[PDB]
């Protein structure tokens, strides 16, 4: 019946499909240009010159910088065409693009693979008030832990082979997201000396009475080379990448090392 | 184990405290409260809300509606609680018969369930404006309205455009629980089935692609939460180790990235466009096309019955 | 080629097994042992999918159809021609789906991030697994497993639907649909606040978290967080496709009357059964 | 017994009490309401 | 709570429910008297 | 039986105690009115 | 076995004690309502 | 908790299992007398 | 055999053992329920 | 000919080829009792 | 260490052994009971 | 001797067992899924 | 031979162990329930 | 888990599972003489 | 693996892979006098 017809076999239905197809190619080209914001453009593997496999949608491909502005009053770009220098402390395997990298040496000092970090900007995060975020409680005296749960001040930080570490001694609290994003630890072996690590990276242990903070990332011996921070009581998100980095490295090099 | 961070264990407390806004005609409403339980798997500040000229219209229209509503289906059990509580799922308020057109029926002819109908619209729209007004008080972007109209683009093609279109109300959706799934039912079998409804199929795939983008971008998240992933517009604004190895796990599997902005642009459509192509093959049915299979056995979707 | 910030990730290890042989990248692809074999069973599987296709009486993608074998089979292999080929395309695509989980696995070692993700896709596969396996094989037979085909499997969920009179009324398929219209729910906003306070308009600074929570205190007199958002959007898409299997594993193998009338228990409670 | 609003604040006693009451005398007259012979609007005979 | 003033409690309790269970019984009785609820062996 | 209120709150027991008892009350009269001899409100005959 | 109090809080168990004691029963008394022969309330004969 | 305190408990709890047993034996008794719940041969 | 409550917490014992017990127990009355010979309530001819 | 067991590692070798033979093993049993001729179960006449 | 898997091949090695010969047993049973490989007329 | 030098024992033990009562297991559904040799029905060699 | 306990852990083995063998009964006997020969709740003939 | 310790170890384990399996072969035993389950060759 | 290793471990693979074909082999020889399967033209 004719009801829909456009020709003697098009329709009305048909036609607003292929229009729904054509609308949704141009919004996956508008999202394929969001998606690389970052990282691009793509660079040979080895030599690090700006090449790849690339048909004449390249010139749709990246878009122009949109600019971020910051309540500092910088701003941020996307893209930036920044880019991580070509050399790093590893080397291929092989000779071939595809190839792996071996570290050449320590790769939690040196920072590759998963102990590798992004230069972030060497500037805390802030609260809406103007103040750094992340801090010790010491610095937030208006914070404080639930009444319902364990604090973990005082508790022995413990590995996964059962060597002691430290003792917690500060907590650093998110004033912005409201959550403990760090512990302070006092390290058993050059007392006095203390390192953060990040809360997410633990768990605490109740079920014998001295409960403790268990870490399965890394052993008591890496604590010591925990990456240092510059102040007491701030911490920049370069500093944040590069402490959480670390740690993230331990699955895969803390047998290793 | 290491920690999942699927649960918060330690949960830290503070005054409660929220970003300014404009002095109103009315304050944010209530004193804020905290709880133990959301505070592990989220936020645990039970905060104030804000009310508004446009939360106090949507807020009584909307009563009015579910008043409208509730006295009816309790009226339909003449008045029994017993037999409310008995028929619950079953009762519903039915739109008129279709002899009534566009016009006012009687009140027990679906006369009720225009007046419920009209005044749950206009609720949902004031609260449209609602999720508008609230993000620029706060300077943010509009993008919670927008998808919200979507939805309610649906929401209106079921309830009111299509009955414009076909000139009255008699296939619009009753309100009740089993009655509006009886409702999806029929209108299925009437127009021939509707997994043959290339645009019920589209929804449905923005539908699963909702499921999956939310799994994986919940997982992914969750996954590089030891790196700070879960800090996404500070990411946004300086791309942490977080954010690059989230788009390397997703390169190296599937070949292809998002940004931790991007990824929030293929949530956005996803969800969008399962309602809105929801709305378009309800808008299309009966219309143009009035037996999907017919109109899929003449597209190729299956051979001649 | 790589991204601007790649190349001091691709490290050597964290494959599961095979060790150096198969650690190696194919442009943006990482490959590993489970690559391989995500290829093997990939390849023979499309392959026997486009032979069905050869073997059946059309071309035209949306018509063509790999059915199971006749539920006569019962559990038995059935001949190539008579449903075999089907019972080899879905073990060849488990083996496929198991690969890309391992093989994601893999990628998760060598980034030193959690598993989350192949834990997650785990649930995608269970689901699978359901439908073509476990179901039919409580159920005796096969044939009961659902056809490979763009229509014919659409054609298989009707059918089994109507088989129950009315599968709405199935309790845990109101409970699948509701966790599963919760998700798009929570994408939507959760998709749209990220973008709101990255995007927040024209001569307007970028937002944080402090605006994040206080415009769902605000519109709705709750927030969640940037970390229980994610929490919370994984687990109601597990969720929903949990109640989506026990929807099935009742249908049939454990329930097989009416769902409509399954009800009847709530109208029959001793305190309103006049 | 008057020490029972030692034990409880007079305020949320008063609150619940109300609520209470309203609740259980319109469930009654919802009821009533059902039935035949004391249904007062619609007022069947004896 | 204290010993007497868990005691002291106790005796308002137990006027309580004996009071309670005094009007229940009464309650009980005339219901009884207007419809018994145990059937014979003809039933009702 | 005095010590039971060392071991529990009498706020916590009051209250607790008043909710159990009307719920169950009001369970008990609802399931009379569904007996076709104990709905005293439609008077059914004791044939 | 008085060494249970030692083992368990008596709060906590009089607690879950009474609450499985309570379920138990309205389960029990349930039951015998969907019988024939013992549902008192309809009082079904003995035939 | 102290073996006195325990020992005290254990003491009512004892007392209190007794009552309830002893009310519930006298109940499953006189609903036994009404209608037994153990069917002979040929049913009930 | 004494030095399984050495290996196994009394307390997780007693408590795994109760729940396990009484589901087991309460699965074997309905299994007899569900039969003719054995469900003593409706009380069926041998 | 023994220098492939440097080049290629027995551990890795043996498990993959294991696990590769029980599969075709277990894929051809399945194929003969789909047939007739060769389901040594239900022996069928010739 | 070495000498540490050569007990344990002493261990495996037994341990198979009455593994496969209770298999056998079984299987011996079996097929006096009834046997698997069909005649030409079938079973 | 030395395929215990190739591999760990605890993976072999762990590895067999569940390889073993997953092939036997299947064996045992086999058999009852044929007339011949369903033991529990016991069919009759006509 | 108990050197393999040197090799699993005593706990984990027993709970293992356990749980296998409770879930093997199980199905054992529902298996058997399933049979004509077998279900003793039933008790068909031996004809 | 010392070899002292694993060693007593296996030797409540082969108690045990000695006495599991003596029970088990009594209880199969018992069952064989109600209704064997290995049919002759007209079945059972 | 060292040189002595691999000579070791190609000795005793060489021999195991000529055992499982020759098990195979024979094998597949019983299975063909029990019941060839390359058909004739009349089929079997
Ligand atoms: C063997 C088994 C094979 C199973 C089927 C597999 C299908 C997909 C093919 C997978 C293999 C592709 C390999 C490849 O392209 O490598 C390029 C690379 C050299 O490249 P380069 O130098 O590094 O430069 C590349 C770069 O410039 C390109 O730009 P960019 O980096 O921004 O983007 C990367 C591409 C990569 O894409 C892919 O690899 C495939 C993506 C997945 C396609 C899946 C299609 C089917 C699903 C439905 C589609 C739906 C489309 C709409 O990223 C993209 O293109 C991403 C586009 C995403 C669009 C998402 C839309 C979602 C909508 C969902 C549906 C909603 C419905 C309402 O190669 C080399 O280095 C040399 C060595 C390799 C040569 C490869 C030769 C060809 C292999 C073909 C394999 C056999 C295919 C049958
Ligand atoms: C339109 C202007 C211009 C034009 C010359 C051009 C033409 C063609 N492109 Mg393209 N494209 C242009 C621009 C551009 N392009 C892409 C991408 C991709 C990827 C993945 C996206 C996909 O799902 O596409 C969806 C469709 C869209 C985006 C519209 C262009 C493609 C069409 C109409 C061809 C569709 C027909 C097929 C048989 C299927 C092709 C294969 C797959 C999708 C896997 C995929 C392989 C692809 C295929 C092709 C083909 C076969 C052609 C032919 C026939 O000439 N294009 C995106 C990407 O990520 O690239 C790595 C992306 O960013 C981007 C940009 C900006
Ligand atoms: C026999 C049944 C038959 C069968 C063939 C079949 C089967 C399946 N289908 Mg379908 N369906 C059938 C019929 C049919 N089907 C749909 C629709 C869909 C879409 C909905 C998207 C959405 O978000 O809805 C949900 C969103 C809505 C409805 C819009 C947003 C809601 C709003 C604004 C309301 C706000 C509320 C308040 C303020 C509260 C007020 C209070 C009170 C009133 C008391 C979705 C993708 C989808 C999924 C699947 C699957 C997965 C299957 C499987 C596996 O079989 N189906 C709707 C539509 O868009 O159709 C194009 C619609 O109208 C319609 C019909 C009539
Ligand atoms: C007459 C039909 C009748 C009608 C009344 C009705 C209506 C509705 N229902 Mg329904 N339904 C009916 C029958 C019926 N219903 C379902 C199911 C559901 C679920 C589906 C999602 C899910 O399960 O995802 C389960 C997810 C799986 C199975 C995951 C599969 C994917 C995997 C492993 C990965 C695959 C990857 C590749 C192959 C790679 C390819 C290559 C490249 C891309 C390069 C969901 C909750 C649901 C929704 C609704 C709605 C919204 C409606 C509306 C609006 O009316 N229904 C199915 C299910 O539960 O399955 C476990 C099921 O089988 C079944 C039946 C037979
Ligand atoms: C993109 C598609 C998806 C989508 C998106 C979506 N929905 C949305 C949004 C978005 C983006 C919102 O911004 C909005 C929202 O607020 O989310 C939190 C909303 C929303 N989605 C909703 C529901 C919903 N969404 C659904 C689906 C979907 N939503 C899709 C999957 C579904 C279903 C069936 O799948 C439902 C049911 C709502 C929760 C919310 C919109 C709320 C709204 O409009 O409320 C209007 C007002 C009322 C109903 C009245 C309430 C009255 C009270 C009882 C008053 C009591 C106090 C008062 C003071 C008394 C006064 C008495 C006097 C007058 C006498
Ligand atoms: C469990 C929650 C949700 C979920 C999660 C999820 N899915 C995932 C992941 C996660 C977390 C991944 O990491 C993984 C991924 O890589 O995503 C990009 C994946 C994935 N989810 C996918 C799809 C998908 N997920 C779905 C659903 C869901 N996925 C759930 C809603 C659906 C539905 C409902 O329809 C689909 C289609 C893929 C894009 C991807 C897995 C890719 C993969 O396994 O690749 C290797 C295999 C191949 C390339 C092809 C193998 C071919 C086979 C040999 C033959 C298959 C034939 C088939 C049986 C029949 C087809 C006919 C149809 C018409 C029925
Ligand atoms: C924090 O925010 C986050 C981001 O980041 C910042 C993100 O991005 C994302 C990710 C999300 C998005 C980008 C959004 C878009 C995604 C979706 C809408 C989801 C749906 C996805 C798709 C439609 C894409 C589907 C594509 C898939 C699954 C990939 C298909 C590809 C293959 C099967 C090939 C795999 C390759 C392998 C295994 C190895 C390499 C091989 C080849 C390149 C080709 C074949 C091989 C050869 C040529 C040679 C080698 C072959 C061998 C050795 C074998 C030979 C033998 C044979 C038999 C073949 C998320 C979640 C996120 O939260
Ligand atoms: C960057 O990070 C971000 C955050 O932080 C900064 C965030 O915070 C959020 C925001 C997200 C959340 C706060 C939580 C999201 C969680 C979910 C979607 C899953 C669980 C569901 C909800 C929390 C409900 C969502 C809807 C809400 C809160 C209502 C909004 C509307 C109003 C307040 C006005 C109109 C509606 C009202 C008054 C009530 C609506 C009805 C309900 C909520 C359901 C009530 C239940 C029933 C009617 C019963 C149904 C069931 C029945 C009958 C049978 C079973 C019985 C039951 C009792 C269930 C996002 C997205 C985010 O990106
Ligand atoms: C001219 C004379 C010859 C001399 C030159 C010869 C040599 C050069 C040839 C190169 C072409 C082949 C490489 C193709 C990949 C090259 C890269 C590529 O993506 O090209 C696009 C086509 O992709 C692709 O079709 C990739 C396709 C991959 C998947 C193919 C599957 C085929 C099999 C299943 C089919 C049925 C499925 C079922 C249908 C129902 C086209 O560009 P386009 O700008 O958009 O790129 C996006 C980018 O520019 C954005 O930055
Ligand atoms: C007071 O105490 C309480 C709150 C307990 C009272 C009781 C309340 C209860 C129990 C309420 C129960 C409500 C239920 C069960 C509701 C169920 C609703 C469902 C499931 C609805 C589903 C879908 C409905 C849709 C999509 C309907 C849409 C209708 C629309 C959009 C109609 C629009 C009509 C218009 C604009 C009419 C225009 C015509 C005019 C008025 C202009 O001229 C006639
Ligand atoms: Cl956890
Ligand atoms: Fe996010």
């Amino acid at each position: 019946m004719n009801k829909g017809d456009i020709t003697g076999y098009m329709d009305v239905a048909q036609v607003v499909l292929y229009a729904f197809w054509i609308f949704f190619a141009g919004l996956i080209i508008y999202l394929r240009r969001e998606d690389r914001r970052e990282g691009y453009p793509l660079e040979d593997a080895i030599s690090g010159k700006i090449n790849s496999l690339q048909g004449l949608g390249s010139v749709f491909s990246i878009a122009r910088p949109k600019i971020f502005k910051l309540k500092t009053g910088a701003t941020y770009a996307a893209p930036n065409f920044k880019r991580d220098a070509v050399a790093i402390k590893a080397t291929r395997t092989a000779p071939t693009a595809g190839a792996p990298f071996e570290p050449t040496g320590n790769p939690m000092t040196d920072a590759v693979g998963p102990a590798a970090y992004a230069l972030r900007d060497e500037l805390p995060d802030l609260t809406l008030g103007g103040q750094p975020a992340i801090v010790p409680l010491r610095v937030a005296p208006t914070f404080s832990v639930a009444a319902e749960d364990t604090d973990p001040r005082g508790l022995p930080v413990v590995d996964r082979k059962g060597a002691v570490a430290g003792k917690v001694t500060d907590l650093w609290i998110d004033r912005a997201s409201i959550a403990i994003r760090y512990l302070e630890v006092e390290l058993a072996a050059t007392p006095g000396r203390k390192v953060l690590l990040p809360f997410a990276a633990t768990r605490i242990n109740a079920k014998t009475k001295s409960k403790t903070v268990t870490v399965q990332s890394i052993l008591a011996r890496h604590f010591a080379n925990v990456p240092t921070i510059a102040k007491t009581d701030s911490i920049t998100r370069r500093e944040e990448d590069k402490v959480m980095a670390y740690y993230s490295s331990g699955y895969l090099y803390s047998d290793r090392v | 184990s290491e920690y999942q961070n699927i649960l918060t264990g330690v949960q830290v407390r503070t005054a409660p405290h929220s970003a300014p806004i404009a002095k109103g005609i009315f304050p944010r409403l209530g004193k804020p409260g905290f709880s133990y339980w959301l505070g592990k798997i989220g936020d645990a500040q039970i905060g104030p809300i804000y009310l508004g000229t446009t939360g106090v219209l949507s807020l009584v229209f909307g009563f009015f509606a579910i008043e409208i509503i509730g006295f009816n289906l309790l009226a339909s059990v003449n008045w029994s609680p017993m037999e409310f509580g008995r028929q619950f799922f079953w009762l519903g308020l039915e739109p008129p018969a279709a002899e009534y057109g566009l016009g006012f029926a009687p009140l027990a002819e679906g006369g009720w369930w225009q007046i419920a109908g009209f005044f749950l619209t206009t609720s949902i729209l004031l609260w449209w404006v609602r999720m508008y007004r609230r993000a620029r008080a706060l300077k943010m972007g509009t993008h919670t309205a927008w998808a919200f109209a979507s939805a309610i683009f649906l929401f209106l093609s079921l309830g009111f455009i299509r009955p414009l279109l076909m000139g009255n109300f008699s296939e619009s959706v009753p309100f009740g629980i089993f009655p509006h799934l009886e409702w999806t039912n029929s209108f299925s079998l009437n127009y021939g089935n509707f997994f043959y409804n290339p645009f019920h199929m589209l929804s449905i795939a923005f539908l699963y692609g909702s499921a999956l983008l939310f799994a994986m971008h919940g997982a992914t998240i969750l996954a590089v939460s030891r790196l700070g992933g879960d800090r996404e517009v500070e990411q946004i604004t300086d791309r942490g180790t977080a954010a690059e190895r989230a788009a390397l796990f997703w390169r190296w599997t599937m070949g292809f990235n998002a940004t931790m902005e991007s990824i929030h642009r293929w949530a956005w459509w996803f969800a969008v466009l399962c309602t809105f192509t929801g709305a378009i093959g309800i808008l299309l049915t009966g219309t143009v096309v009035d037996n999907w299979f017919e109109w899929g056995v003449k597209h190729g979707l299956a051979p001649a019955p | 080629a790589l991204l601007s910030f790649e190349r001091k990730y691709r490290v050597r290890g964290g494959t599961l097994i095979g060790g150096d042989l198969f650690d190696f990248w194919v442009g943006p692809f990482y490959v590993g042992f489970f690559g391989v074999t995500t290829l093997l069973f990939t390849v023979l599987g499309t392959a026997l999918i486009v032979w069905g296709a050869a073997l059946g009486p059309s071309w035209t993608f949306w018509q063509i159809s790999i059915n199971p074998p006749d539920v006569s089979y019962g559990l038995a292999m059935a001949p190539m021609a008579k449903g075999g080929l089907w019972q080899i395309i879905t073990f060849s695509a488990i083996g496929a789906f198991v690969s890309w989980a391992l093989r994601e696995v893999e990628i998760c070692r060598k980034l030193g991030i959690g598993y989350h993700i192949p834990f997650a896709f785990g649930f995608a596969i269970l689901a699978y697994v359901s439908l073509v396996v476990i179901r039919p094989v409580m159920m005796g037979a096969w044939g009961y497993g659902f056809p490979y085909g763009f229509m014919t499997h659409l054609d298989w969920v009707s059918n089994t639907g109507y088989q129950y009179a009315n599968f709405h009324y199935n309790p845990a398929h109101m409970l699948g649909i509701t966790l599963f219209f919760t998700t798009c729910l929570a994408l939507a906003l959760h998709g749209s606040l990220i973008l709101s306070a990255a995007n927040p308009g024209k001569g307007e600074v970028v937002k944080g978290p402090e605006h994040e929570n206080t415009y769902f205190q605000d519109t709705i007199g709750y927030s969640v967080g940037t970390l229980g958002i994610h929490r919370v959007g994984l687990i109601l898409a597990l969720s929903a496709v949990v109640w989506s299997i026990i929807c099935m594993i009742l249908s049939g193998p454990i329930y097989t009357g009416s769902w409509p009338d399954w009800w009847l228990w709530w109208q029959k409670l001793p305190f309103w059964n006049h | 017994m008057w020490r029972i609003w030692q034990l409880f604040d007079p305020r949320q006693a008063l609150v619940g009490l109300a609520t209470f009451l309203f609740v259980l005398a319109l469930l009654i007259h919802f009821i009533l309401l059902s039935t035949e012979r004391f249904n007062w609007l619609e007022g069947a005979s004896t | 709570i204290t010993e007497g003033e868990a005691k002291e409690f106790h005796k308002i309790f137990t006027s309580s429910i004996l009071v309670f269970f005094g009007v229940a019984a009464f309650a009980h009785l005339l219901v009884w008297i207007w419809r018994p609820w145990v059937p014979g062996p003809n039933g009702y």
